């Protein structure tokens, strides 16, 4: 009841604060939804699952997560069996049980407080000592998990890798990335076009590499935080309570969900377009090609083609000199594909190998991908605004870029809500201003 | 869905909005404890 | 009669209504099949 | 408490057609072409 | 005397007030509202536009429309009684007649509603603004609905009642009023918009600056709606804003008058602006900039390109948003750029 | 060009030091209560 | 003499005439009964 | 026609229905008023 | 110490502007971004924003009035890539391909997100509940969607929205041609956000004006009733709830000051939060309902709707959009 | 305060109102249906049936084209199907 805590029924899980039992049930319950959400999502997928037709034309966004890491898939990322799938999908359901039956009891049958029951799960928030520690566990636990993706890639199968040789495949990573030259310069590039921040990480060793260093990076710092208390300077630097904490890591989700949507809208190597659909400066450059090979076995001269404006129709050159395909697609010159870098020279396309080296198996890459641009409507008719039904079809690369920018830009709304609301819950004034002691009634007047 | 567990692919259809019902009835919930 | 169970079963009964109006736009009339 | 209203009339004339032509538009959903 | 036992009744405090506004108002409100609804629901309008525009057709929430009458009809009331329908409700609805049945006891349910915030006003005992207030809501709607039409070849020209048709009405406002380009239209928007802004703002002010009144961590409960002194802090939001922006409020009143003035200012002048329209008497373009571009084809700006834009929606959509004109274009006269 | 370059890298940072050094020397002290 | 509009003109008038008419009768009625205090 | 009648008849029965659940507490109602 | 005496300067309450740490940012970011625009919207030359060598006047002296002038965006052969001065090989190339664009875009979002954190500051100083800020997240998130998200998803700070009054209605514009924003239910709550803010900014003044307590006479303001200050409230929230309670029925109306006024904040920032999300959310090229050739006939004849009417408008922005820049037939750009 | 009728709670509350309304708003419900499955709203309002809009071979649209003759103008389209 709000007379208790302070606090009213649609603001009743800020009752929990102080319950560390009853607190420590509510996230446990809720891990077990995520949990069970991973497991059914996936059974559904698969449920609904047509081997003929691609992943992208039906509406999967998990079964492509699963295919990535290298189980069910064959070359050019063709499915062969679908039992790994069902697989990954039972074990989260069935372990969501398990979260679930903890969780519940943990939140209604429990304990509610745990400080008297043990001094070791128990914790004030505080205390600064105990919240390091338990964030130094936690540490250990994200370190651990990123190894077992670096196993995953080196010892267990491999990862599907959309680069290797001949046509993507399974392949087992055995040169991981270690150069900190490398895998810290990714961390340092820019965020603009061209470059891409970590965004452009472009092979699966760069990839296992930076997963080895986060990995050993983080169960370092674990082992930091469980020994030692916070400085002097963090800790008139920071806010300590529980509320404190909470804003700090949905400023932390919000970055990582802006982070996860460009990742998705513009890698195609941790996002391999076989699974995921092309992406938006893919299937732009893709149009370009199936254009460029359509019109040069009628016998034009893709290199020498004047287009409307004075470029060139098929070819024209970057603000640095590069040979890029034509037309509005111009802005895409930066995109990187499989189907595309055998025509790439060192200046830039080449205009020889355009004219003599197309394979027809690429010839059906760009029109595959041409006509399965990453645009659609709300209810999923494919293409632009102005198109007819008949396709059915949204890219998962909308689906999901979509969704996490609203997750990412709600979360920094949270951000900034339990942010101001913790520093004045810590100063004493998150209720109002009292009466008697108004602090602008006591400083000087501006004029 | 293996054929054998082909029987419950209706249970599969409803399974992805078993969380959202989770929102659901801690509405019921505290309608029933009048908030 | 309990009022909470008389707003889980008219929500509920909202519920399916809708849900029937969104069904139907993918079959029949103006489903564009 | 009385049982019939102003206010009675003025939740049937809206409630009395709402209820009737939900159901028509749930029939609606399956007219085929 | 019977007047007085009238006014007696009609002004008896109950769940919903009826008074002497109440004769004019409910039966027109209910009318409009349950015309809107009936139409959406089974009437088409495939006689007088060519177009769907119910449930029973197979339109959704989106798409129904009680649709105008054909061009051909003019300006006609559109009686049910009257000559062109005859009395037979079924052509009546055939013929675009729940419109004018909409827009008319639409227009006579505003002027009820008007009369029943005065009404109210002199029995509670407080000054009218509210009712003045609304001049702005009916001052948009006579201009929209009625004014613009009759400026027009025939009702047609009108806003049908219905979500995308309200969509294609801002769209043709565009193509073939420039409507954008109107300053009446953007004083318009900065009274909408800046009402948005003064609601935010002023309700943000006010739960941030309120004074602690209770112990509770929701701090609603700590109102009291017979209680005497301010619920926030004036001197503190103030300062705030008077160090954040600039300028800040000092005065209760006029603050809320401020919020009275802006966004009903803004629905006046946009009123206004269409009243223009109803004449094609547009802002559609600026002489010297056509001069110029005429003389100069190196000469390009965003407001050249607009007009391409509107030459583009009118040659495109017009052969169907405009079917009484039987318009055939064939494809070579059609404005495109290249590829398109 | 390089020298405008390294005059506004200069200016970024002389700012950005300002704010990071600033909310760390002692920001939650500085309120009225 | 009278047209068919000028026919339905007089429909018109006398349909308003009646409901305005059945109106305010049933608005006194009610009002004679149920006084007050 | 005959459809009248098919859509006409549930909503008689109902008002009849009602009708008959509420008489007794309606008739005391207007009894009342008649003062 | 002197550095304790700088930020106690930049800390301090008693400045009639007030500074902040957030604010050490602000003032620079913003006066950049200020002067730039003021000399770009007077002064520069024609941009060449489609990338296609073919310029587009923006500025008054190049023939431009208040209304047609506008900063234009950076070219498309530019795209996402970063362009400041040094990048370029003079001012004059810079000045053609778009340059004070994102000069001014770059530097004013930085200084706004700074503005938004200087509320929250200036807040905490005083002793405020601090969630004003997150009010002006809704239109600092509105213009982050037109001026960045929307670039980042279709690939070119050329779609930008322009900084003019023409620039910003030609991005409208192109925008329905291309994702059908009109039938996009986040836009229609920005719709309902806005118009549903102007009428509750309209309704809540003239009900608070109307219960306000006699204590001028005729031939005064009402206004001057009311002394900064002063403890009473001036108006009789009883006597507006009174009334309003009549108009519709009681329990529609508001006797909480905080219930109304947090209604007042909740309304407007929520839809435009779903305003902003929905032109970040098309920058991905999720578009508005489709409903194109919905309806169809027994025998297969479309039978359009009003849907099909705006498709037909829609088309029309479509092919006269960057009339010179498609050599392809799907509009992918 | 209270303006004098029955609190809307006690109603759908009392167990009378829903022993009432368990049989009419599915009446209601039951004959909005059969006003469809009847096909009587489609010769009430006059909305055409997905194979009145066109004779089985016409594309022109039939629109009004003149105000006083219309009544029969519409009657005159209904014949050619
Ligand atoms: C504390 C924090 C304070 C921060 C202060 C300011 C610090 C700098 C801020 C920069 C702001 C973002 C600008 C960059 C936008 C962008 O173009 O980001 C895009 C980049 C990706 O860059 C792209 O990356 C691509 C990588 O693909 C390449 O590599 C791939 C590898 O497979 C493929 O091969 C592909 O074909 C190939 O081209 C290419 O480089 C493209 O050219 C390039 O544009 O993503 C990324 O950087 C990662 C995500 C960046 C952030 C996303 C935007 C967040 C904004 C939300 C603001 C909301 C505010 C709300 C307030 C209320
Ligand atoms: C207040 C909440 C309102 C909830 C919505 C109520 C109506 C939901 C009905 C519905 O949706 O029904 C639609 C579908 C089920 O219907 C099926 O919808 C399918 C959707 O297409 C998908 O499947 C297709 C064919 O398989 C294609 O693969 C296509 O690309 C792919 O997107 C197909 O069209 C099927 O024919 C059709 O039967 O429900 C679904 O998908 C389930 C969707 C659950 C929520 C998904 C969260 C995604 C978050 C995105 C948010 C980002 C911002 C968005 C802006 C808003
Ligand atoms: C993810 C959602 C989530 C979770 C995990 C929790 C969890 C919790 N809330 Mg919160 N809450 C939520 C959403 C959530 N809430 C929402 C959305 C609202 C708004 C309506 C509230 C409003 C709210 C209030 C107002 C209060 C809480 C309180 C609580 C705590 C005690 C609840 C209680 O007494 O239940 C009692 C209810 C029951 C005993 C009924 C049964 C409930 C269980 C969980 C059903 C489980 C079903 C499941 C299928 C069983 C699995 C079995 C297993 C074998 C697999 C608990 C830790 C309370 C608190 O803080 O107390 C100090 C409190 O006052 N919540
Ligand atoms: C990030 C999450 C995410 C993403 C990217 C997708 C993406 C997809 N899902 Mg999946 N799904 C999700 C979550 C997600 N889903 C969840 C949580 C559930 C449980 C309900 C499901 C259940 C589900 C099913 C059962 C199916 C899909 C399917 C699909 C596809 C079609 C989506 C569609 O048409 O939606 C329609 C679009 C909407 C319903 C719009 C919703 C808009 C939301 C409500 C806005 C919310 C804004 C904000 C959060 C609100 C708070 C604001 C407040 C704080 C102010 C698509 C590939 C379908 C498919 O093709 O499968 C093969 C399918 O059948 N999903
Ligand atoms: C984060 C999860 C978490 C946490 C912090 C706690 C904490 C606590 N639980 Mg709870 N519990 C949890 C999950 C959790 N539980 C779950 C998931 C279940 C359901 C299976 C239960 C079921 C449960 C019961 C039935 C009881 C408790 C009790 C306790 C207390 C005593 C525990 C003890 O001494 O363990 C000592 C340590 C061990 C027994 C060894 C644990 C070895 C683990 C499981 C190995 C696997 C680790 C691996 C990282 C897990 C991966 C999980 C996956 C989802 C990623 C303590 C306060 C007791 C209590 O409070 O009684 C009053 C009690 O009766 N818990
Ligand atoms: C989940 C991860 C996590 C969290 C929450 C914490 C939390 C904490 N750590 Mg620990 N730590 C971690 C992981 C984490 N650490 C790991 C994995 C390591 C091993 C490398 C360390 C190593 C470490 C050390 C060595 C110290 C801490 C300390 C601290 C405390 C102060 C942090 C601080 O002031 O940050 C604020 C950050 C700054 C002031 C840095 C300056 C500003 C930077 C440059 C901003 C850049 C952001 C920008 C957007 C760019 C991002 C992308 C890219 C370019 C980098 C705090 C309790 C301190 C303490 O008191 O320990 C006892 C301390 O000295 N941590
Ligand atoms: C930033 C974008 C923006 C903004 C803020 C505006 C703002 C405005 N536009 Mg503009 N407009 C824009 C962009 C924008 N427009 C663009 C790009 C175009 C294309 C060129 C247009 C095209 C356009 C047109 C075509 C019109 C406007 C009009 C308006 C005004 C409408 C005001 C209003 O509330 O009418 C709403 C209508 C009313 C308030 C009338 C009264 C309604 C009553 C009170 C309703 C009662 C309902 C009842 C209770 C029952 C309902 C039940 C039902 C829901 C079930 C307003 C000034 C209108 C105008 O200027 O009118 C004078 C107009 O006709 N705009
Ligand atoms: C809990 C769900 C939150 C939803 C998003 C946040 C909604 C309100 C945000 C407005 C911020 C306005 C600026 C400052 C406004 C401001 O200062 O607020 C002040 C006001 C009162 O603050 P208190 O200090 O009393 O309470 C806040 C905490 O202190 C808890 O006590 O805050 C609230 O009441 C929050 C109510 C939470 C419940 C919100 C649910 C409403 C949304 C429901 C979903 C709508 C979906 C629509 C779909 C189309
Ligand atoms: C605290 C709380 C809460 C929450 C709760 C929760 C969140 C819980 C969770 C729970 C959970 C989370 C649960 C789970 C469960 C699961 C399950 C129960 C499962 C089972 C499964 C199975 C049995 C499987 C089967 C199968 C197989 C084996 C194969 C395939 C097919 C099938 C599917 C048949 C709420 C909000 C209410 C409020 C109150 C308080
Ligand atoms: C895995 C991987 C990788 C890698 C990764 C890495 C290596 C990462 C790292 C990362 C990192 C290394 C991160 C960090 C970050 C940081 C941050 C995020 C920060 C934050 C900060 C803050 C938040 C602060 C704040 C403040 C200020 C500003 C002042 C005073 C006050 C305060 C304290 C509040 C790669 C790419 C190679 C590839 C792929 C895979
Ligand atoms: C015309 C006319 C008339 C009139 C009639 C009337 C007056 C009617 C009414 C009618 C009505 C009165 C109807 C109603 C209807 C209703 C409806 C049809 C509704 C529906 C609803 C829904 C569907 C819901 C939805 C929703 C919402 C909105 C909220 C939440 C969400 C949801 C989705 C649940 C007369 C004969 C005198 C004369 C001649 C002409
Ligand atoms: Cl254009
Ligand atoms: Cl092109
Ligand atoms: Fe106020």
């Amino acid at each position: 009841d709000q007379e208790s805590s302070g606090f009213a029924w649609w603001a009743g899980n800020a009752r929990l604060i102080n319950l560390s039992g009853k607190l420590l049930g509510a996230h446990v319950a809720h891990a077990g939804l995520i949990v069970f959400w991973a497991g059914a999502m996936t059974l559904f997928e698969l449920a609904h699952f047509i081997p003929e037709k691609p992943m992208y034309e039906q509406g999967l966004i998990l079964i492509p997560h699963i295919a990535t890491l290298g189980w069910g898939v064959g070359p050019g990322g063709e499915v062969v069996d679908t039992f790994p799938f069902f697989v990954v999908g039972v074990v989260h359901l069935i372990s969501s049980a398990v979260l679930g039956f903890g969780g519940v009891y943990h939140a209604i049958r429990g304990p509610e407080t745990l400080e008297e029951y043990s001094s070791f799960f128990g914790y004030d928030w505080k205390d600064k000592n105990k919240m390091t520690t338990i964030l130094g566990f936690h540490l250990i636990v994200l370190g651990i998990g990123a190894l077992l993706l670096v196993a995953k890639a080196m010892f267990f199968g491999g990862l599907y890798d959309t680069w290797a040789p001949g046509g993507g495949d399974v392949r087992v990573i055995t040169n991981p990335t270690l150069d900190p030259r490398v895998i810290f310069g990714y961390l340092l590039k820019s965020p603009f076009g061209g470059e891409g921040w970590i965004v452009s990480v472009n092979n699966l060793e760069d990839v296992v590499g930076g997963h080895i260093w986060i990995g050993l990076i983080c169960i370092a710092g674990g082992i930091w935080h469980i020994l030692t208390t916070p400085f002097g300077w963090a800790r008139r630097a920071f806010i300590w309570s529980g509320e404190a904490y909470l804003s700090y890591s949905l400023g932390a989700l919000s970055m990582m969900g802006f982070i996860a949507t460009c990742f998705v809208w513009f890698n195609n190597t941790v996002y391999p377009s076989e699974f995921y659909g092309p992406t938006g400066p893919e299937a732009s450059q893709a149009q370009a090609m199936t254009f460029l090979i359509r019109d040069q076995k009628l016998g034009a001269n893709v290199g020498s083609a004047q287009g409307p404006t004075g470029l060139g129709k098929y070819l024209m050159r970057s603000p640095t000199g590069e040979i890029i395909f034509g037309g509005e697609t111009m802005r895409f010159w930066d995109f990187r594909g499989p189907w595309l870098e055998p025509l790439r020279g060192p200046n830039g396309l080449d205009l020889n190998k355009i004219k003599n080296d197309i394979q027809p198996w690429q010839e059906r890459r760009a029109a595959e991908y041409m006509t399965h641009a990453p645009l659609g409507s709300l209810n999923s008719v494919g293409g632009v605004a102005t198109e007819i039904n008949s396709v059915n079809f949204v890219s998962p690369r909308s689906w999901l870029a979509t969704s996490h920018f609203v997750l990412a830009f709600f979360f920094l709304v949270g951000h900034l809500w339990h942010a101001g609301r913790a520093r004045a819950a810590a100063a004493g004034f998150e209720k109002g201003i009292d009466r008697e002691s108004e602090p602008v009634l006591s400083m000087p007047s501006l004029d | 869905l293996p054929e054998a567990y082909a029987i419950f692919d209706p249970l599969v259809d409803v399974l992805p909005v078993i969380p959202v019902l989770f929102l659901a009835l801690a509405f019921v919930w505290q309608a029933a404890v009048g908030f | 009669i309990p009022l909470w169970i008389v707003a889980t079963v008219a929500g509920m009964g909202v519920i399916v209504i809708v849900g029937l109006f969104f069904y139907g736009a993918y079959a029949g009339l103006g489903s564009s099949l | 408490y009385p049982i019939f209203t102003v206010r009675w009339v003025a939740v049937h004339t809206l409630a009395v057609p709402t209820i009737f032509f939900l159901g028509a538009i749930a029939a609606m959903q399956f007219i085929q072409r | 005397g019977w007047f007085d036992i009238l006014d007696d009744w009609l002004k008896r405090d109950r769940f919903v007030f009826v008074g002497w506004s109440g004769i004019l108002l409910f039966p027109c409100a209910y009318l409009a509202l349950g015309g809107w609804l009936t139409g959406t629901t089974f009437v088409t309008s495939w006689y007088t536009h060519g177009l769907a525009s119910s449930y029973l057709e197979g339109c959704n929430f989106l798409t129904v429309a009680v649709s105008t009458p054909a061009n051909s009809m003019g300006h006609s009331l559109l009686l049910l009684w009257g000559p062109e329908a005859q009395g037979d409700f079924t052509r009546w609805c055939q013929l675009g007649g729940l419109w004018t049945f909409i827009a008319l006891h639409g227009a006579f349910g505003l002027i009820g509603f008007m009369l029943r915030q005065f009404e109210i006003a002199r029995l509670v005992g407080v000054r009218p603004y509210n009712a003045i207030a609304f001049s702005a809501p009916i001052a948009v709607f006579v201009s929209v609905f009625l004014i613009y039409p009759l400026g027009q070849s025939s009702w047609f020209f009108a806003p049908s009642f219905g979500v995308a048709a309200i969509f294609r009405f801002l769209l043709f406002f565009q193509g073939f009023h420039n409507w954008t380009l109107n300053p009446f239209h953007m004083m318009g928007v900065a009274g909408v918009l800046g009402g948005a802004l003064l609601c935010a703002i002023h309700g943000a002010t006010v739960e941030n600056t309120l004074f602690q009144d209770g112990e509770g961590a929701s701090t609603f409960r700590a109102f009291n709606p017979t209680q005497a002194e301010e619920t926030y802090s004036m001197v503190t939001a103030n300062r705030f804003w008077s160090q954040i922006f600039g300028i800040a409020f000092s005065n209760k009143r006029w603050l809320h008058f401020f919020m009275l003035f802006v966004p009903v200012t803004g629905l006046w002048m946009s009123a206004i602006g269409v009243v223009g329209l109803a004449l094609n008497l547009r802002s559609y373009d600026f002489i010297s900039q056509e001069i110029r571009a005429a003389e100069d084809p190196e000469f390009e700006t965003f407001y050249t390109k607009n007009l391409l834009l509107n030459e583009g929606i009118r040659a495109w959509m017009a052969p169907q948003d405009q079917p009484h004109e039987n318009f055939v274009f064939p494809e070579e006269v059609l404005p495109r750029g290249n590829a398109l | 060009m390089e020298t405008l370059k390294i005059t506004v890298y200069i200016v970024v940072t002389f700012f950005v030091l300002l704010f990071v050094f600033g909310f760390l020397s002692g920001d939650p002290a500085r309120n009225p209560k | 003499t009278i047209t068919p509009s000028l026919k339905g003109f007089f429909i018109g008038l006398l349909s308003g005439a009646v409901v305005l008419g059945l109106t305010f009768a049933v608005l006194i009625a009610i009002s004679q009964i149920d006084k007050v205090q | 026609d005959w459809r009248v009648l098919v859509v006409l008849l549930p909503v008689l029965l109902a008002a009849g229905w009602a009708v008959r659940n509420i008489l007794p507490y309606a008739v005391k109602q207007v009894q009342k008023l008649l003062q | 110490n002197l550095w304790e005496r700088f930020c106690n300067w930049v800390t301090s309450t008693d400045n009639r502007l007030y500074v902040g740490w957030f604010g050490v940012i602000m003032i620079p970011t913003l006066l950049a971004a200020t002067i730039c625009f003021v000399i770009a919207f007077i002064a520069a030359p024609p941009v060449d924003i489609d990338g296609i060598r073919e310029p587009v006047s923006g500025s008054l002296l190049y023939g431009n009035n208040i209304i047609t002038g506008a900063v234009v965006p950076s070219s498309n052969a530019i795209g996402l890539h970063f362009y400041p001065i040094w990048e370029a090989a003079s001012l004059d190339e810079w000045l053609y391909n778009g340059g004070p664009y994102q000069l001014i875009i770059f530097h004013f979002l930085l200084g706004a997100s700074c503005y938004m954190g200087r509320q929250w500051e200036l807040s905490y100083r005083l002793g405020m509940r601090p969630w004003i800020c997150v009010a002006y997240s809704a239109p600092l998130a509105s213009a982050f969607a037109v001026f960045l998200i929307y670039p980042i998803g279709q690939g070119s700070f050329s779609d930008g929205m322009p900084l003019g009054i023409s620039g910003t209605f030609n991005f409208m514009i192109v925008f329905q041609a291309e994702h059908n924003i009109l039938m996009h239910p986040f836009h229609q709550l920005g719709v309902a956000g806005v118009f549903g803010g102007a009428l509750f900014c309209a309704m809540h003044g003239s009900l608070v004006t109307s219960s306000l307590i006699r204590e001028t006479t005729e031939t005064e303001s009402a206004n001057y009733g009311y002394k900064f200050g002063q403890e009473e409230e001036t108006y009789n929230i009883v006597a507006a709830h009174g009334y309003f309670g009549r108009l519709i029925f009681q329990y529609a109306s508001f006797n909480n000051s905080r219930s109304l006024h947090f209604f007042l904040a909740a309304w407007p920032v929520v839809g435009v939060w779903f305003t902003a999300l929905g032109i970040s959310t098309m920058a991905f090229n999720l578009n508005g309902f489709n409903f194109n050739h919905s309806v169809i006939d027994a025998k297969g004849n479309v039978i359009n709707t009003w849907a099909d009417i705006i498709n037909r408008a829609n088309l029309g922005m479509e092919v006269m959009h960057e009339r010179n820049a498609h050599n392809f037939p799907l509009d992918l750009a | 305060g209270t303006t004098g009728e029955r609190p809307f709670s006690d109603i759908i509350t009392s167990v009378r109102y829903w022993v009432i309304h368990s049989i009419t708003i599915p009446a209601l419900f039951i004959a909005g249906w059969l006003f469809v499955s009847t096909g009587l709203a489609y010769d009430v309002f006059g909305t055409p049936r997905p194979d009145s809009y066109y004779a089985q071979e016409q594309r022109s649209i039939p629109l009004v084209t003149d105000r006083f003759e219309a009544k029969q103008q519409v009657e005159t389209f209904l014949e050619q199907l």
